[PDB]
RNA sequence: GAACAAUAGUAAGCACAAUCAUAGCACAUAAAAACGUUAGGUCAAGGUGUAGCUUAUGGGUUGGAAAGAAAUGGGCUACA
């Protein structure tokens, strides 16, 4: 280890644009989140999720429009006309404890 | 001395499908290629194959139309190079109250650009030569009383210029 | 109202030709393909299932557009397209000699909207060092100023750029690198005669 | 003519199926007495199965070219179609 | 016992498809994959969301061809181009086949962003590989 | 509607970290380095422990996107295990088999 | 018989600007299944040798990715279910090789591309130097 | 001119037809520009504003106004290495990040005085 | 409901077997293993029938989830 590789090592360090001056290994942490992308900009991150909720309105949509047909909402609707034919439906909101 | 370059050659990009698509001719024994070839689907007649075509059309237009009466479903952009016509279109005005702006909005979608003169005319607006234009010009592509009355008002108010005017 | 129609089978004539048939990729609908073809794990007095009504077949990639005369007919559709390899540069010493640097880069292909993959930014230049104008002291020092990019058996510089967002601006800032190697291995200052 | 369709670009130039089967019957109203039928025969198969299906007109026309020209083993594949 | 994609053993009447007919472990060995694209290789990504427009296609076809879609669908990916093979009984008439054709293909285009083939099949009943 | 509150507030939080990703960022770059004073470097702590709750990395799960499992769920595919092998035994994944040496 | 006349409409217009080349062009195709590399290979190595390319080809050796997980929904860690994901590799190389060649040939090999494959091309040209190194000192 | 676009609609639904051949197809979708353009790169259509790599690698020029002897100067060189290694980041955000950091240390200028070493 | 020098058994099919993978056979391993038994485990992967809430058994924020008197299972490191 010599002055002249001191200066070398510098000197490679300016044309290829790493840090010339000496940089401790803790701060070398903010060289690396600046020239890494952050975990929370990620598209894998961000982009985890599908749109659910846009999903599932389309959908109701196209049932209600009647382009497709839903055999779940149709067994949920189905079940649920049953169960108010047999007289035990969802009360209104209000009405439940006190009456 | 000894090194040789040929020149490069500049081609459009579907120059070379155009050069496959002469290669490959018609076929004998296919259907048309919109249809099915499927022997349930091939049309039997040409009533059937106009019906068949008019069918496909129309599921297209029904898809579109529910593309525009429901444009957020489909605001989200998978595709990155950003295709524009698979966007929705927005066929409504963009400012309401401006008569500068919601004129040309409402002319470049007749009763809407009718409605757009008339609050531009109700609150003393002014309509210059081009956008008086642009209304004449629209109520000529879809539009014989009212006709007369769109010439008062392309005449009456402003001296309009003729190059709008009489085309 | 049902109605059935034959296949193109019993339409097909014994020399009409395939690619007028099947221009594109397809699905291999079996209607339009004449070949009796049989897929499937056959039962112990069965036998594996036809054309109709099979999924396997439906599954498989076909290689019906990319028959061997559709070959023979589209590529010679392209050799108007295509221009000749020079002569004097049909051997590699010859191309050592006359184009020392050469530049790695990259494109892949995937099947989804998205075109963008993030390892296509990559950038690798290669230049054999004997073919340049460095002397002693300046070839020692460019030795040193790189270090681990020059390899010491094969005497090549091996340069990788990664750091721009496009492959030109890559191609653009490992030129750049190679020429400010070049004008600064020259270069002898006050502390180089320690 | 029908070269000149094909020699520039097919479709382009003719605006519907209505006129383009106005086209193909008159076509076929001309090509079937006036040519033999080898070549008859031929455009037969590479016309009415493909482009379209056929009217009264181009109907009747094969029926007395037939008789015309004396040919009664091509009746029964002409009747299925 | 092993219960994952099988069909029960009845007194020998139910009619069954190939694919429901072969065990998980015969995939690759006598069945194949009802849907082929890029994004399952080694090094390269993008595997989940093709995924989840795989289901939401299943679903949609399942859907929108109500008791005259006969089995599975072959999804397949061929450079950003979406081609969906089906097999439909001849239940309803062509006209809304066209119809419903059109519509797919308009309305996942302008939802997927990318090009879309629909090709169908249609046969006269299900397709009978064993018992029955 | 997503399947479950729980997917939905998992939403709702990695909105408000990409919302609020660059600050976190920008101030944990003058955290993070000891060239900095220390009496800079508390009042940056001072400064990122006012930000909002639900703006932070690690309150982000990976839940499956089918029926938002907890655990269980591989990086890859963003499914549960029980979803995969659903899809998995049914052929509708390319690629995927049953493993055999 | 009914044959269409005139069917040929290129465009071609040449450039005064000297065209690129290429040493050397490597296709690594990966896919699941052997047969479809195979055919494919067939293909590309027939459209190569009508071009006139004088090509090699070689199989690198595969690699499978394997995992195992549970097999029952609530407790059953001693029985395991495990999935296997194979790909294999054909590498082409295309040697002495110009820039409009280049072009037409790796989009005739793209869009002819099946469904169920991946390929990267790295491609390795001809450069003589930058025009402020050639023999310039400062 | 709504009649010109009138007239070119009128002969374009004359022109356009529906699809004969699958290459049709393929010439259509390209031309719209629903198909990729053929060979594929994967930087079509993003240019990155036209920028090159001298404005996102050399960051000097938006150093100018730092005081440019102490641990600001060694902070940033710090930060425009991470932004010059950086692929992902836009030049305009880079500048955004610069001016960032310019007005955080013009809003807290106090406590540098307080720190010990005095900075402009 | 069977006697092979055969005395009521035919039997489509599912298992076993055969085939397939561990890049050449073979062996070995893996994979597979029917109908059923234990009302065996899972309403907390997910959906659900039935029975219960609807200013709460629902939806959000903050702060906390201790600990070993004791016993025991499986491991890691050793006792050289
Ligand atoms: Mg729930
Ligand atoms: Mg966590
Ligand atoms: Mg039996
Ligand atoms: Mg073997
Ligand atoms: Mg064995
Ligand atoms: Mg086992
Ligand atoms: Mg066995
Ligand atoms: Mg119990
Ligand atoms: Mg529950
Ligand atoms: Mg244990």
């Amino acid at each position: 280890l010599s002055e002249y590789a001191v200066r070398m090592s510098r000197l490679s360090a300016r044309l290829f644009g790493e840090v010339a001056r000496p940089t401790d290994s803790k701060s070398m942490k903010v060289v690396k989140l600046f020239s890494e992308q952050p975990l929370a900009k990620r598209k894998e991150t961000y982009d985890w999720y599908p749109n659910h909720n846009t999903y599932f309105a389309l959908m109701g949509t196209l049932r209600f429009l009647g382009l497709y047909r839903d055999e779940h909402q149709d067994f949920r609707d189905e079940q649920l006309r049953l169960k108010k034919l047999r007289g035990k439906g969802k009360p209104r909101k209000g009405e439940g404890k006190r009456a | 001395e000894e090194v040789v370059i040929p020149k490069k050659k500049t081609w459009d990009k579907v120059a070379i499908l155009q050069a496959l698509a002469s290669t490959v001719h018609r076929d004998s024994t296919a259907a048309p290629y919109v249809f099915q070839d499927d022997p349930y689907l091939i049309p039997t007649s040409s009533v059937e194959s106009h019906s068949f075509l008019l069918a496909k059309k129309s599921g297209e237009n029904a898809a579109k139309f529910i593309i525009n009466s429901y444009p957020k479903y489909f605001q989200k952009d998978i595709a990155e190079p950003h295709i524009p016509c698979l966007m929705p279109e927005y066929f409504e005005p963009q400012i309401e109250d401006v008569s500068e702006a919601a004129l040309q909005e409402r002319i470049k979608l007749q009763e809407p650009s009718a409605n757009y003169n008339f609050q531009q005319r109700e609150q003393s607006e002014e309509l210059e030569e081009a956008t008086e234009a642009d209304n004449e010009k629209s109520k000529t592509k879809a539009g014989t009383w009212r006709t007369k009355n769109n010439a008062e008002r392309i005449f009456a108010l402003m001296p309009e210029k003729n190059a709008h005017s009489y085309c | 109202r049902r109605k059935a129609l034959p296949p193109r089978t019993e339409k097909m004539a014994v020399d009409q030709d395939w690619p007028s048939v099947y221009p594109v990729a397809a699905p291999f609908k079996p209607s339009a393909v004449p070949l009796p073809v049989r897929m499937g794990y056959p039962v112990k007095r069965g036998v594996p299932m036809a054309k109709e009504g099979n999924l396997e077949l439906l599954k498989i990639p076909n290689f019906l557009h990319l028959t061997p005369v559709a070959i023979k007919r589209h590529c010679e559709a392209l050799k108007d397209f295509c221009t000749e390899w020079p002569a004097a540069l049909d051997s590699d010493e010859k191309c050592e000699k006359h184009f020392p640097i050469e530049i790695d880069t990259a494109d892949y292909v995937s099947a989804g909207p998205s075109i963008r993959n993030p390892k296509a930014r990559v950038v690798t230049l290669r230049v054999k060092l004997s073919s340049l104008n460095l002397d002693d002291h300046a070839k020692k020092k460019l030795i040193k100023l790189v270090g681990d990019r020059y390899c010491k058996s094969t005497d090549v510089l091996t340069i990788k750029t990664d750091r721009c967002p496009l492959k030109r601006q890559n191609y653009d800032y490992a030129v750049y690198l190679l020429t400010v190697l070049y004008h600064e291995s020259w270069k002898t200052e006050e502390w180089e005669k320690k | 003519v029908h070269g000149l369709l094909n020699t520039g670009d097919n479709w382009k130039l003719i605006g519907s199926d209505h006129r383009r089967n106005f086209y193909y019957s008159k076509f076929f109203n001309l090509l079937c007495f006036m040519e033999q039928i080898d070549v008859t025969l031929k455009w037969y198969k590479d016309l009415i199965p493909s482009v379209f299906f056929p009217h009264s007109q181009t109907m009747i026309d094969l029926l007395q070219a037939l008789d015309v020209a004396n040919r009664l083993d091509m009746v029964p594949q002409i009747w299925k179609d | 016992k092993n219960r994952a994609a099988r069909v029960r053993v009845s007194k020998g009447d139910k009619p069954v498809t190939y694919e429901e007919a072969h065990a998980p472990h015969y995939i690759a060995h006598r069945k194949g994959w009802l849907s082929l694209h890029t994004g399952n290789l080694d090094g390269e990504d993008h595997a989940a969301e093709r995924t989840v427009e795989d289901v939401f296609l299943r679903k949609f076809m399942l859907g929108t061809f109500p008791g005259c879609l006969a089995d599975q669908l072959v999804l397949k990916r061929r450079a950003n181009q979406l081609e969906i093979c089906a097999l439909v009984l001849r239940q309803l008439p062509p006209h809304k086949f066209y119809f419903l054709v059109g519509y797919s293909e308009t309305l996942l285009s302008h939802f997927y962003k990318c090009p879309v083939h629909l090709h169908l099949q249609t046969v006269p009943s299900k397709v009978v590989y064993k018992y029955i | 509607y997503y399947v479950d509150w729980k997917m939905l507030r998992d939403v709702k939080r990695r909105k408000m970290a990409y919302e609020y990703a660059d600050e976190r960022l920008r101030i944990n770059s003058l955290r993070k380095n000891t060239i900095l004073p220390k009496d800079l470097q508390e009042v940056a702590d001072e400064e990122i422990a006012s930000l909002p709750r639900d703006s932070c990395p690690v309150r982000i799960r990976n839940r499956c996107v089918m029926t938002s499992r907890p655990r269980g769920v591989k990086r890859r595919w963003r499914l549960s295990r029980i979803v995969f092998r659903h899809l998995a035994d049914h052929g509708q994944l390319s690629g995927v088999q049953r493993a055999m040496w | 018989v009914d044959v269409p006349k005139d069917m040929t409409k290129p465009e071609i217009t040449i450039s005064d600007e000297p065209d690129t080349l290429y040493k050397r062009l490597s296709v690594l195709v990966k896919g699941h299944d052997k047969a479809v590399l195979d055919s494919y290979e067939y293909f590309a190595v027939l459209a190569a040798k009508e071009l006139g390319i004088s090509i090699k080809v070689h199989e690198p050796p595969r690699k499978i990715e394997r995992f195992t997980l549970l097999k029952s929904v609530h407790i059953f860690k001693k029985h395991r279910v495990q999935y296997e994901m194979r790909t294999l590799y054909r590498c082409l190389e295309l040697e002495h090789l110009t820039g409009s060649t280049a072009d037409v040939y790796l989009e005739y090999i793209q869009r002819n591309l099946p469904e169920g494959v991946a390929m990267e091309v790295t491609k390795t040209k001809l450069e003589q130097l930058p025009e402020h190194i050639r023999k310039p000192i400062w | 001119s709504l009649w010109d676009i009138e007239f070119a609609k009128q002969l374009a639904a004359v022109t356009e037809r529906p699809f004969q051949n699958g290459f049709e197809e393929m010439i259509q979708w390209t031309k719209e520009g629903k198909l990729w353009e053929f060979p594929i790169n994967n930087e079509a259509g993003f240019d990155d504003d036209g920028s090159e790599f001298h404005e996102h690698i050399f960051l000097d020029k938006y150093l100018q106004d730092f005081p440019k002897q102490g641990p600001i100067r060694h902070f940033m060189e710090l930060v425009t290495c991470g932004l010059s290694k950086n692929p992902y980041l836009s030049v305009k955000q880079k500048v955004e990040h610069i001016e960032w950091f310019r007005n955080y240390f013009n809003e807290k200028r106090v406590i540098l005085k307080e720190s010990g070493i005095q900075l402009n």
